[PDB]
């Protein structure tokens, strides 16, 4: 079952949480931290704002994007799988090629 | 000069809260024609949650029975108020025991009227409440300071299974007092 | 004695508190709550934001309106009779016919 | 007796409180969540902000939504029946079909 | 009169930690048929987290026994509601 996110909402899907890449085939212990790259699977329209019509958001899907795991995340399940909701102001930038 | 008294069937202390709710004899007791019967582990405050559980009984007719440590006053109002308008026949029990011995009675009161303990304690909610979970009997009735069950339709192997498990519980600790409770 | 909002302002009257339908003939208690639904006895002129005039709001007096009970939200006596003082962005919907 | 919110405002009807599914048969405990879908069943005009007209709102009666449930989302009671009202913006996205 | 017990087969201390599931035979205690085992180092709090454990016993239906330095009230919640509800049985 596909989604749709409502304008300026970007939906994402999480990386494997603290990906094993530590000195090359060191695997990395939890510190209390998460993983910052995922992938979007869902873009909204646009932004609403500022009235004039709708203009559409810099980031499309297929797009491998590094956030902030801020507090307007949510998570969710979709097809029995962990899925991140959030805002195109949370996230931090794209890596591409 | 000598006395003895016999209680035959499920009989024990702890009598109904609020007074003002009254059926057809009098003396105070009240009794309950092939009652429905709640049981708890905590107490309460909210009554609007209890909808899923108290309308059901409207679209039965049937009168109910809940047992719990204690029923707040609001509920107390709501119903008294609904029996007083003669739509719903209930009544409210503070807990017998105390800690491992209340609930340790509950169980047996589940058991022998049929139904299975709800318990804040498990996973299961006072919102998380079914038509399973809530026993029934023929006849309850319920004065001041006592509560008697007469005859629940909880079959005889069930209490069996139980007789004997506290039974088994019975076969250990020492002091007697211990083995007289449990007795 | 009729009153005057002013602007973006409405007024309405309180109904029941806790209007008793719970069940259909089950009388709740109080649980420290209120009744939301009102009906608009006064209406003020308009929104003065974005200085471009004054554009009216979107409800006419004799409306039947459900609301929050917010921060904003005052009660007053007219003709010793509680009414409600709030504003637009308080007010949630109306029920029609 | 159908409502109508005042713009922006949207009315949706809660589903199942945390729909049992989690393994297929095994239920799982409380752990102090609720559940954020629902369908929608009213619909405001839009917006009214930045003075421009009134835009509509990207979601219409009958739809199932996936939603945050933020501050602004209050309970009401019609039909005796448990609703929730909500904004536009407190909604993140939609399930179709 | 002098009576002789002997127990074959790994036994240590340590009993249940919920009496709440009982099996076939009486005292509480209960016995398990075909049963699997699961050990851990970590305490746990979580119940989800048992996906990937107890969807392959629910593809299985054969009843489970897990060992940790202990299992929390919530988790006691969730095991005992599944062996009180007879989905699934586990110690």
């Amino acid at each position: 079952m596909n989604i749709r996110p409502l304008h300026d909402r970007v939906i994402v899907k999480r990386k494997e949480v603290e990906t094993k890449s530590a000195g090359g085939i060191v695997l990395t212990g939890s510190a209390a931290a998460k993983s910052t790259r995922g992938e979007v699977l869902a873009v909204g329209n646009g932004r609403i704002l500022e009235n004039g019509e709708v203009k559409p958001l810099d980031v499309k899907v297929g797009d491998i994007v590094i956030f902030n795991d801020g507090y307007g995340v949510k998570s969710e399940k979709i097809d029995n799988e962990e899925v991140l909701i959030m805002s195109e102001s949370d996230i931090l930038a794209i890596v591409e090629a | 000069q000598d006395e003895l008294d016999v209680v035959e069937g499920m009989q024990f202390d702890r009598g109904y809260l609020s007074p003002y709710f009254i059926n057809k004899p009098e003396t105070g007791a009240v009794e309950l024609e092939s009652p429905f019967i709640l049981l708890a582990d905590k107490k309460i405050s909210n009554i609007r949650e209890m909808l899923p559980v108290l309308e059901a009984v409207a679209k039965a007719g049937k009168p109910l029975l809940i047992i719990a440590e204690d029923v707040e006053g609001e509920a107390l109002a709501t119903l008294v108020v609904n029996t007083m308008r003669g739509i719903v026949k209930v009544a409210a029990v503070k807990a017998p025991g105390f800690g491992d011995r209340r609930k340790a009675m509950l169980q047996d009161i589940a058991t022998l009227t049929g139904g299975t303990v709800i318990s804040e304690e498990i996973g299961m909610e006072l919102e998380k409440a079914t038509l399973e979970d809530l026993g029934q009997a023929k006849r309850v009735v319920i004065n001041k300071d006592t509560t008697t069950i007469i005859d629940g339709v909880g079959e005889e192997a069930a209490i069996q299974g139980r007789v004997a498990q506290i039974r088994q519980q019975i076969e250990e600790a020492t002091s007697d007092y211990d083995r007289e409770k449990l007795q």
